[PDB]
C-alpha cells in the first residue's frame, strides 16, 4: 500500500499484529471490542495453504496493537490474542483478545460486494515503496476489476499496489461518512515495492462475512 | 615472474590477487599487472590505516582517522610520512608528561 | 577539497600543541612552588639556627 | 504471493549479486542504502564492492547481515554492538562508542580474518 500516511480518526479501527518475535507480521481491523479481523493465512506454516489453521488458541505467542497510527508514540493501545476462529471456507480469521478495547470503535461491514469500476480504499501496516517497515500506517486507492466466488478482484490506481504485511489488511468502501468493510487483503504482485520489482498492481481479497462475524462475535449470547 | 615477485613483497591483498592471476591465463595476468595490482595495493593501504587507528598512540590514533576518511592519496602520505610525525608527537608528550 | 584535508592536519597538530603547553605551563607553576617553598624552608632553617 | 511479511532483507537476492554483502532477517528498521553524505552506519570490508552503509531507520533495530573479511565500523549519533566470528566458529562481541571509528580482527588486537555476523542499534 503505497500513498499517503494517514493518523486520522476515521481510520483508528486498524490493527498491526505480530506472531512470535520475528516470526510473522501482518496486519488486520475491529470488528468489535473483543475481536480483529484478519488473514488466516498468517497463522498458517504455509502461508499459501490455510487449510491447518485449525481453531483456538495461536501456535505462538500473538500480539496486536490497535490505534497506534505511528508507531514512535505511546498512543494506542495493546491487547493479547487468546483464540482464533477460521472460516470454514476462505482465508479468514477471526482473533479474540483477552481483554476489550471499549475507546475504539469497530467498522461496519458491508451488506454486499462491490462492483466492477467501484472505487474502494486500503489502510495497512505494510512496506511502502522505500520502506521496509513504515512508522505510520498508508492509505491506498484501488479499484475493483471483477467479482468471484467469495473474493473480490483489485487493482492499484496510479501505481499504489498492495505489497506486503498488508495480508489481513482491509478493503473499504465508503457513502456519506460511512466505512463499511467489504473484504480482506489475502495476495498481491506487490508491484512498486522497496527491494522489488514488477509491472502490475493486481490484489485479490477474501470477501467480507457478515454471518460469520455475527455467529462468532455473538457466539455466547 | 614479476606476477611472483609481487606477491613475496606485497600484503594480503596483492597476494592473493597476484596468487589467483599466476593460476589464471594469459589475459588475467595482464589485468593483474595493468590494473589489478594497484587495487590490490589500495586494499592493503586501507587496513594499515584502520590497523592503526586502533592500536597506536592519541596522536598516531587520531591522525589515521582523518587518512582514513580522506582519499587513497592521503592515506598513502599518511603511511609514508604522517605516522611517523604522529609517534614523534605521542613520543613527546610521554616526554613531557614524564 | 584540499584545504579542507590541510586544514585537518593543522587543527590536529595545533591539539597536540595545546595539551603540550598546557603541561609546560603546570610544570613551571610547580618549579616556582618548590622555589617558594625551598626559600620559605630556608628562611625556616635559618631561624631555626 | 501472499502479502506476508517474514521479515527477510527485501531485494537480498540482487544485494548478492551487486554489492556481494549477503543478508537474511532482521526487525525491518535497517535499510542498506548508498554512502554520499547521507552516512549512517558504515561498514568496510576487503570483499564484494569494498564498502556499504545502512541507515536506522528506528529504535531499537537490528539485522543479521553477513560480511566476509570485515575490519573497520564508523558509528554515529548512536552506539554499536556488533558481533563477529573468528574461522574456528568462535564468535566474539565488539562495544563500539558513538561517533567514533573501531576495527575487527585484522585492523584489530588479534590479526584474524574474522565475519560480521550481526549489527545491532541500540
Amino acid at each position: 500500500t503505497v500513498g499517503d500516511p494517514t493518523t486520522d480518526a476515521k481510520l483508528d479501527f486498524t490493527a498491526r499484529l505480530t506472531i512470535g518475535t520475528d516470526y510473522r507480521s501482518c496486519s488486520g481491523a475491529l470488528v468489535d471490542t473483543q475481536w480483529v479481523l484478519t488473514a488466516a493465512s498468517c497463522f498458517a506454516d504455509d502461508p499459501n495453504q490455510p487449510d491447518t489453521v485449525a481453531a483456538g488458541k495461536p501456535a505462538q505467542l500473538t500480539r496486536a496493537t490497535v490505534g497506534r497510527a505511528d508507531s514512535n508514540i505511546a498512543n494506542g493501545y495493546v491487547r493479547e490474542v487468546v483464540e482464533l476462529v477460521p472460516h470454514p471456507e476462505r482465508d479468514m480469521v477471526l482473533a479474540r483478545l483477552d481483554k476489550a478495547i471499549p475507546d475504539i470503535a469497530p467498522v461496519r461491514l458491508a451488506s454486499d460486494a462491490p462492483t466492477a469500476g467501484t472505487p474502494l480504499t486500503a489502510v495497512g501496516f505494510g512496506r511502502t515503496k522505500d520502506e521496509w517497515v513504515p512508522i505510520q500506517r498508508h492509505q491506498g486507492a484501488f479499484t475493483v476489476t471483477s467479482v468471484t466466488a467469495g473474493a473480490v478482484n483489485v487493482t492499484g490506481q496510479g501505481g499504489d499496489a498492495i505489497c506486503a504485511g498488508d495480508t489481513g489488511g482491509p478493503l473499504l468502501q465508503d457513502k456519506n461518512g460511512t466505512l463499511h468493510l467489504v473484504g480482506v487483503n489475502n495476495r498481491s504482485m506487490q508491484g512498486g515495492c522497496y527491494g522489488s520489482e514488477t509491472t502490475s498492481t493486481d490484489a485479490i481479497a477474501a470477501m467480507s462475512d457478515a454471518d460469520f462475524v455475527t455467529q462468532t462475535v455473538n457466539r455466547d449470547l | 615472474v614479476e606476477i611472483a615477485r609481487l606477491i613475496n613483497l606485497g600484503g594480503p591483498g596483492v597476494r592473493e590477487a597476484g596468487k589467483a592471476a599466476l593460476q589464471g591465463t594469459a589475459e588475467e595476468r595482464e589485468l593483474f599487472l595493468n590494473s589489478g595490482q594497484y587495487t590490490a595495493q589500495q586494499d592493503d593501504n586501507r587496513v594499515d590505516v584502520a590497523r592503526l587507528a586502533t592500536t597506536g598512540g592519541p596522536n598516531v590514533q587520531a591522525a589515521a582517522k582523518v587518512a582514513l576518511r580522506g582519499t587513497p592519496e592521503d592515506m598513502v602520505e599518511f603511511l609514508e610520512v604522517g605516522q611517523f610525525t604522529a609517534r614523534n608527537r605521542d613520543q613527546e608528550h610521554a616526554t613531557i608528561a614524564e | 577539497t584540499g584545504q579542507y584535508m590541510a586544514k585537518r592536519k593543522d587543527d590536529l597538530a595545533d591539539v597536540h600543541v595545546n595539551q603540550v603547553e598546557r603541561l609546560l605551563a603546570e610544570g613551571s607553576l610547580i618549579a616556582a612552588e618548590a622555589n617558594e617553598d625551598a626559600w620559605r624552608a630556608t628562611e625556616a632553617a635559618a631561624t631555626a639556627e | 504471493p501472499q502479502a506476508v511479511e517474514d521479515f527477510s532483507y527485501p531485494g537480498a537476492a540482487k544485494i548478492q549479486a551487486e554489492t556481494g554483502a549477503i543478508l537474511k532477517r532482521g526487525n525491518g528498521h535497517m535499510l542498506m542504502t548508498s554512502c554520499d553524505g547521507s552516512e549512517d552506519i558504515q561498514v568496510m570490508s576487503r570483499t564484494g564492492q569494498k564498502d556499504f552503509c545502512f541507515n536506522v531507520m528506528a529504535k531499537p533495530a537490528y539485522l543479521t547481515l553477513e560480511v566476509p573479511q570485515a575490519y573497520g565500523i564508523w558509528t554515529s549519533a548512536d552506539p554499536v554492538k556488533t558481533t563477529i566470528k573468528d574461522t574456528d566458529g568462535t564468535a566474539t562481541v565488539i562495544n563500539a562508542p558513538a561517533n567514533d571509528f573501531t576495527g575487527y580482527g585484522e585492523a584489530g588486537s588479534t590479526g584474524e580474518p574474522t565475519t560480521l555476523i550481526e549489527l545491532r542499534v541500540a
